């Protein structure tokens, strides 16, 4: 019932305190954009907060979308290179992943 | 290559729409 599996992991220096910094674990399909995910971690993040204490809610169910979140993926050379929003899951395992395991994706929220 | 950590029972589903194109996003809870 899905296709590529990946682990959405808060950036590693870019976080704050009061930040969401939750490691997410996602299939889709691999025309799925970066922009997708990017909408995807505002949505749930927007439906956790429906419960939450809700001191420093940032998002707004109705109005969450791909602008909330910057998406890196880590690179040969140790950087983390921003990925743009419209680029497809299988383009970014084809080009920038290159391991037969499920792709390692960084977030953290815009900025 | 598949998540290893993760119960699949758990999965839930979000449709996800930019512009005019829509998928299907399913996350886990880690196990």
């Amino acid at each position: 019932a899905s296709e590529i599996e990946l682990v959405f992991r808060p950036h590693p220096t870019l976080m704050e305190k009061d930040d969401s910094a939750q490691t997410r674990y996602i299939k889709t399909s691999g025309n799925a954009t970066v922009d997708h995910l990017s909408k995807y971690l505002a949505v749930r993040l927007a439906l956790e907060e429906l419960r939450s204490k809700g001191e420093s809610n940032q998002m707004n169910l109705d109005t969450a979308s791909e602008k909330q979140y910057t998406i890196y993926i880590a690179t040969a050379s140790g950087q983390f290179t921003v990925l743009d929003g419209s680029f497809s899951l299988e383009l970014v395992s084809e080009k920038y992943w290159k391991v037969n395991k499920p792709m390692e994706l960084y977030y953290a929220p815009t900025k | 290559p598949r998540l290893k950590n993760v119960d699949r029972s758990t999965a839930q589903q979000l449709a996800v729409t930019v512009g005019n194109v829509t998928v299907i996003i399913t996350d886990f809870k880690e196990k």
